[PDB]
């Protein structure tokens, strides 16, 4: 717990009607109370339909991201195809458990699209959350992780609305993240929100508190 | 330390070694471990020397006060009660293992008292770090109704066993024979250890060999 | 403790450190030179911590980067250098940790002037201004307040003078001797400042 | 312990123990204290057997701390005990407030102690009246008088002890505001010798200024006594 | 917490933040860290909120009875001595108090820093709390005894803002009071630091500010 | 840590201390005044340690000595003052210890100029020169070397200048601000020295 | 222990023919290796025929000396006679044991003369050594105490000669003390030797090592 | 231990004491703390005697083989680097080593301080051991680069004497060597500090010196 408090940070993920959203706080901390950066993004793109939000110790976040990028790139170059979101989620679970007795201090979420072929292709929102040793929670509405987990859980339980367009989804996720961050000492200093749609990605920086 | 006691016919014989040790170093070569409580009661001590000395002095003077007030002969049972109650009050933090022997209306009596405040009435006993060697000798050779001379020889043998087999025991053998009418405290009784090598002549330093900075002489009046 | 300060502008990077070599309650030297590690191709690693770990890690990184540049007949990018340093520190964190804080400064055409902040836990991020040590608490707000975009080298040096004055006045360790490395106009300059 | 109510109410509503303490005070010596612009002058009667007593030992004019001084009339042993209490309280106030105890505070404390001793069981009242001269927190000179009953009051010039009424009347007649040091000393000496036999060894005078309490020199007292004697002879 | 006070040509400037926290959770953003002990003394509190509040109320009771008895206003030095002695009597019990007492008395304007360990330091400029170092740096870089009232208020506001920006334990609103010979005024009742950030550091509001 | 220095000659006593008031990693004041306790009758208690214990013990001792002198209308001897201080410190050592080091200086006709060294354990002895703190390690040998009998006040001040220069140059805490109390010719003088 | 090592120090006592001698080291230490004084005597005179050498913690030495002086002075003023050496030894034992469970960290020796009356008076040398809780060793040749006890024991076992005049006794005791001190890091820096004779006392400072 | 070295206009002056101790017992007073690594390099050792001696012999073996292979004399900087790397490989095992390597090479006179923690500090004046602070103070108060050989030897001797006088862990004899371009000389083979004290501090020898 102290190791997570060292840096802080929080990630959130929500689903709408034919869209998903992944949000994060932009702070980098030190000694649990010193802010050294305000542009430390915690959302990483694996491919067009897969994003991972990593919160926790910053060094472990960077290490896990490098490992995941390595694995995804090798898989995709070998198969000549984009990696499936479920396959990436299972691979992340197995990688996290491979360090079971000396784990990475990272609490990740996976947000993306599952592609189903029939002619056209159906995009299904996909959300999973993890604990540091790869225990996986597959969800249809929202996933949270980080030191702000309780606040995010409360906000999402109270405010999440099913089957929202991209605009309503963005408003809901931004409000949840901002209200949850306003109650955390070691999280905040800016919020980054990505809204995924099958044809485009909207990246927004929120006017947030910086105290 | 090796202290011991036994009951022979109409007498109680206590014996002790005479070594006090501060870690691996002998702090005292001829310390006295047998203490007079009253004319008919004596004790031998093992454990922390300061505790033993203070407690034995306190018991002696309280017993003398009681004797003066009651105008009767002191009782080994009274000494046992006082000592055990004190030791129990302090919960073994006064490290005093005592062999208390005396003769009163109930005849010769020997008690072993332990630091936590337990006591036992015994025909013979031994305490200290040499207690196991002394106990070996006593178990081998003790019998009821021994003569005073036989008891003295046995106590000497037990204390010598302790002295020569335990590293915390040494010096001489002190003995005390207590009857209903007198006590005989023989100190030393054996004297079995002496320095074995001496230089041909003692080293006398020539006068003025030590350099001095200043010398002030004052006259005592 | 060793105070390190770093400032990144659009046209420069300035690194600053105290010049004390400390052994218990005595200062071995007032002109210590074991904190800056200059790497060919406009790169600098400023290290703070125990002198032994500082020397070992700094020389290890410098020799590895020089080997890379000789083998490939090319200059390593500043981002590659920073993340290589972070990867090595992270690798050794769980085996035999170096207790060193890093300020990684450099210049390259691809990304211009770059400054990276890294702590002994190997938590790294690119910053416009950073600090390490117990003097960070006293210089970080000065950097925040007086930093602006389009700052010049001389204005940055004035900010550093404010920082040094604060460290002399209010810091428990009255630090008066500082060394500065300035990267700008594709040249690296050394300065010594006493307050 | 012993907690009998020594001081009780008389049928008429009086405290006879307090009246008797006042009588003990009236049996004491005479002390006069006169205030001026920024200094005070305190004179006190001396009673020494010539050539055998040591004049310096007895001290009715004492210093409590760096700025407060005291004179008393009554029982010397009670005065000594009370003065030691007051000095300890001065230092306790200094320790607790980081500032010297002002004269008003110290006078209030002395009066409170005397009241408490009239109102506690197993004790008898202090048989002493005191004059306390000092400075307030605004650096203003002040003189307070305290009685055995515990009632205190600030004064411009006051006399306590044997024949205090005559000296008080003389002071009311001959007191002026903002006198100089020499004139104030002369006034104090005349007031005290209004009831004490005219002699330079029958009186001890001190001048209290912000700097310190300075005892007047024997030669100056001799000269002033000679001037007073000349004036008396001329008048008669 | 960030509390600061400094003397200047027109009196004393006192400033504080308004954030309270338990661990990493922000318990409140609108607490009052400046209190008035009497008409002419203000205390800024940091550390354990309950300890600070209780012992300031105790000191106020003692000062009220002293003033009633002696018909004079107590001095800042005497109040600081009383508080420090009381706190020292509890040394080794776990009290957490850092108080700056600033006020006007007969000896001009006075400022004392008092601690739970029995410290009592007279000074011209003090800062306390987890943001004290940042506030100190900002104050020292631009302090002058001849500042006007507006300049002094601006300096205090800037110092509090920077402390809140860099320290995770400080935030909420900034309050600035001015102690003068006749009492004290509240120049800034409470000002959200959200506006201060986008006034000082990111006026353009066209991108996320990079620290 | 607070460095205290004391030097006793045939005609003077000089006490010196750093003027820093320290709270964690920041210096509250560069002109601290909580270490010297001047006591009427040419006595001085120089204390070093935590500010709270320093204040409490210094004021307790000063008020007790002033009470003694007022009650007895006399000046306490320097030896009586030193041993009274040591007895109080020893009394509180086993109950609620003050963590203070003491240099007790004074002058009286009976014994002339006197200096006593006392540590937080209440180990006291009269000395010709003494020091407390981590700067004692760096000033004690200078005092030993340059001290001689029949030294003058100005030569003693030169020795103190050497000590201050050493504490600025070699001590981990670069201490530059010192206060001196000089007792000589039945007068006490205050000096402030910056190096 | 280490508490004895904090200061160091050693005392020695020897008997001759109609004379005794008591010697001590003159160092005062700090942190077991810093020499702060070179004139800290450890021998104290109780009366003409009684001396006590106290080694150990310096504060405890001073405290015990003050207590012993108080007790001896009261006893002597009450009885109108000098205190006997045996009586003083027993009183010291009882005082030391009175602090049995929070003792003084001092290891004392008592050196003096026992006076026997017949006309003339016979002076018998008297030596006792103690442990910190009053355990007493009565000896006829030599007593030692302090951190240098082992070295002193060896030197005295090898070099002590029975029934020596004052000159030989001084030479022997000084040689023993100097040789024992030469092997101790935390003892030395001068040696003080007192030779007691029924008619006079000779005090000498030895030219010793100061390293 | 007190070891010191400093550069001056005619080379390097190296000085040491000769005391060894285990705990508070002086094990020897005639150990040799200056060793020659090769013809032109002297190492002064402090700390664990066995560790220092073994690792200096190891360094000597390495330097001998290097010089045999390359037909050139090794530099002080290279020797210091070898020693520091070797010592660092054992960090966390309990080695106790402080070594000053002073020598002459093709780049002039060079002096490095090397520790068991892997430190390597180039300098002009170093001091090591428990008396290092006293030696440092004495050297700093009277150091000059233009001292003659006799003046430099006197300064080193005085510094060692004062370190031995103030520190209980230093003593015995003082050795002073002079490193010059063509090798090294032993100016003072070994001089007892007894005479040094009674020549510097107590020349009169009329009374015990009061520190
Ligand atoms: C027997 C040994 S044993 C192993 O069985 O405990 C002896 C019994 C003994 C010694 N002296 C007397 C005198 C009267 C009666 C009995 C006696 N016990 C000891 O010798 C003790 C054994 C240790 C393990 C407790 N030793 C001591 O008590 C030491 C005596 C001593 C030390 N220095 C001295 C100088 C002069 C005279 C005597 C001594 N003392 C200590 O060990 C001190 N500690 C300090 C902490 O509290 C406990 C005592
Ligand atoms: C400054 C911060 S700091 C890091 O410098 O100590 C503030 C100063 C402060 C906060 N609130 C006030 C009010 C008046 C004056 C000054 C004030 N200090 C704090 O916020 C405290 C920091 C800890 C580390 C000491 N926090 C607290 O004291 C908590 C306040 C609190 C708790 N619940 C709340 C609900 C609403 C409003 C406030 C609070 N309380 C605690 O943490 C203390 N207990 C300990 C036992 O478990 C329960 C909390
Ligand atoms: C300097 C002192 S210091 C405080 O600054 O460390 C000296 C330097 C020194 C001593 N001897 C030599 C020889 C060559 C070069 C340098 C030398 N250091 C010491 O004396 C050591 C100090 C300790 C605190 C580290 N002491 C030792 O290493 C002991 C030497 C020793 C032991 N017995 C001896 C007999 C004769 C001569 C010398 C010695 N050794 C130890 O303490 C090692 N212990 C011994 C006990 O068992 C565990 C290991």
């Amino acid at each position: 717990g102290s190791i997570y408090n060292y840096n802080g940070g929080c990630v959130l993920g929500m689903s709408g009607s034919n869209c998903v959203a992944i949000a994060c706080d932009l702070r980098l901390g030190a000694n649990t109370f010193t802010t050294v950066s305000t542009k430390f993004s915690k959302i990483f793109k694996m491919n067009n339909n897969v994003y991972v939000g990593l919160s926790g110790l910053a060094t472990d976040i960077q290490t896990l991201y490098e490992i995941l990028r390595y694995r995804v790139n090798l898989y995709e170059v070998r198969q000549d195809a984009e990696m499936d979101v479920e396959c990436f989620a299972n691979m992340l679970s197995s990688i996290l458990y491979s360090n079971r007795f000396s784990p990475y201090f990272v609490n990740p979420i996976v947000v993306g699209f599952k592609l189903k072929h029939y002619k056209k292709v159906n995009y299904e929102p996909y959300l999973t959350a993890y604990d540091l040793i790869g225990a996986k929670c597959e969800t249809r509405d929202f996933v949270v992780n980080g030191v702000t987990s309780e606040q995010l859980f409360g906000m999402c339980e109270s405010l999440y609305v099913k089957d929202q367009d991209e605009n309503g989804l963005f408003e809901t996720i931004s409000q949840c993240l901002l209200s949850a961050l306003d109650r955390d000492c070691i999280s905040g200093w800016g919020a980054e929100v990505l809204v995924l749609t099958p044809e485009k990605i909207i990246k927004k920086k929120l006017k947030a508190r910086m105290d | 330390t090796t202290i011991c006691g036994l009951v022979c016919q109409n007498a109680v014989i206590l014996g002790a070694d005479t070594r006090a040790t501060e870690g691996p170093i002998v702090a005292d070569k001829n310390c006295s471990k047998l203490h007079y409580i009253s004319k008919n009661i004596w004790c031998a001590g093992a454990g922390v020397a300061g505790d033993l000395e203070h407690t034995t002095l306190w018991l002696q003077h309280n017993v003398e006060l009681h004797r003066l007030n009651t105008n009767t002969q002191p009782r080994v049972s009274m000494c046992v009660s006082r000592l055990t109650q004190e030791l129990f009050k302090y919960q073994g933090y006064k490290v005093c293992a005592i062999v208390l022997g005396g003769v009163d209306v109930n005849g010769p009596q020997l008690y072993g008292i332990h630091p936590h405040g337990s006591s036992c009435l015994l025909p013979f006993t031994a305490l200290g770090s040499g207690s196991l060697n002394a106990m070996a000798v006593l178990e081998a050779k003790y019998r009821d109704n021994m003569t005073i001379e036989e008891g003295k020889n046995l106590v000497c043998e037990a204390i010598c066993a302790g002295i020569f087999n335990d590293l915390g025991s040494g010096g001489n053998v002190d003995i005390c024979v207590i009857t209903k009418d007198s006590y005989q405290h023989i100190r030393p009784y054996k004297e079995p250890n002496m320095r074995l090598y001496h230089l041909p002549h003692p080293t006398i330093y020539p006068k003025g060999t030590t350099p001095i900075l200043s010398e002030k002489i004052e006259y005592i009046k | 403790m060793d105070t390190l300060i770093g400032l990144r502008g659009n046209n420069f990077v300035v690194l600053a450190a105290d010049t004390y070599s400390i052994n218990s309650i005595i200062k071995l030297k007032n002109d210590d030179n074991t904190k800056f590690y200059d790497i060919h191709g406009n790169k600098c690693l400023l290290l703070g911590g125990s002198i032994g770990d500082r020397l070992q890690f700094g020389e290890f990184i410098r020799k590895n980067v020089h080997l890379y540049q000789y083998q490939n007949n090319t200059d390593m990018f500043v981002k590659s250098f920073a993340f290589f340093t972070r990867k090595n520190l992270a690798y050794y964190l769980r085996r035999n940790p170096f207790e060193v804080n890093c300020l990684i400064a450099g210049y390259d055409k691809k990304d211009g002037y770059q400054l990276y902040w890294c702590d002994y836990l190997s938590n790294m991020d690119s910053v416009n201004k950073g600090a390490h040590g117990y003097g960070a608490y006293l210089v970080s707000a000065i950097l925040d307040k007086y930093y602006h975009e389009n700052l010049t080298v001389d204005e940055a040096l004035d900010i550093f003078k404010l920082c040094f004055e604060e460290l002399k006045k209010r810091f428990l360790l009255t630090q008066i001797n500082y060394e500065l490395r300035i990267m700008y106009d594709n040249k690296v300059e050394t300065q010594y400042v006493t307050v | 312990s012993y907690d009998r109510a020594i001081t009780v109410f008389s049928p008429d509503g009086h405290l006879l123990q307090v009246e008797h303490a006042l009588e003990a005070v009236k049996k004491g010596g005479c002390a006069v204290a006169i205030k001026s612009s920024n200094f005070a002058v305190l004179a006190v009667e001396k009673k020494n057997i010539p050539k055998l007593q040591n004049p310096k030992t007895t001290e009715k004019l004492i210093k409590l701390d760096e700025h407060n001084c005291l004179a008393f009339a009554g029982l010397n042993a009670d005065a000594r005990v009370l003065v030691n209490k007051t000095r300890l309280e001065c230092q306790r106030y200094y320790l607790n407030m980081d500032e010297p105890a002002p004269v008003d505070y110290i006078a209030k404390y002395v009066a409170k102690v005397q009241q408490k001793f009239t109102h506690r069981g197993g004790v008898r009242p202090f048989g002493i009246a005191t004059l306390i001269a000092g400075f307030k927190n605004n650096k203003e000179i002040c003189i307070y008088q305290t009685e055995p009953s515990g009632i205190y009051a600030a004064w411009k010039a006051q006399a306590i002890g044997k024949n205090a009424k005559i000296v008080q009347e003389f002071l009311e007649k001959n007191y002026q505001e903002n006198m100089e040091q020499k004139d104030c000393i002369f006034l104090a000496l005349k007031a005290i010798f209004e009831v004490v036999e005219l002699s330079s060894k029958n009186v001890e005078v001190a001048l209290l200024t912000e700097k310190d309490l300075t005892f007047i020199e024997e030669q100056e007292i001799n000269s002033m006594v000679e001037l007073i004697d000349q004036e008396r002879t001329k008048n008669n | 917490t960030t509390t600061l006070a400094f003397k200047f040509k027109d009196g004393i400037i006192v400033a504080v933040d308004s954030r309270a926290s338990m661990g990493s959770f922000i318990s409140s953003q609108n607490v009052e860290k400046i209190i008035e002990i009497n008409k002419n003394i203000l205390g800024t509190m940091a550390g354990g909120a309950a300890d600070c509040l209780y012992w300031e109320k105790y000191l106020g009771k003692i000062i009220k009875i002293y003033e009633l008895r002696n018909n004079e206003k107590i001095s800042v030095r005497a109040a600081s001595t009383i508080l420090s002695n009381i706190l020292y009597q509890y040394k080794g019990y776990g009290l957490c108090c850092g108080i700056i007492l600033s006020g006007y008395d007969h000896t001009g304007f006075n400022m004392f820093y008092v601690d739970d360990s029995g410290k009592k330091v007279e000074g011209n400029l003090f800062s306390c709390g987890s943001g004290s170092t940042y506030a100190y740096s900002i104050l020292d870089s631009a302090y002058d005894y001849n500042l006007n009232l507006d300049q002094a208020v601006e300096l205090a506001r800037n110092a509090i803002y920077h402390a809140t920006f860099r320290d995770g334990g400080s935030g909420g609103k900034v309050r600035v009071f001015h102690i003068h010979k006749n009492g004290y005024d509240k120049i800034i009742e409470g000002e959200d630091v959200f506006d201060l950030h986008y006034h000082y550091t990111n006026p353009e509001q066209k991108d996320q500010y990079v620290m």
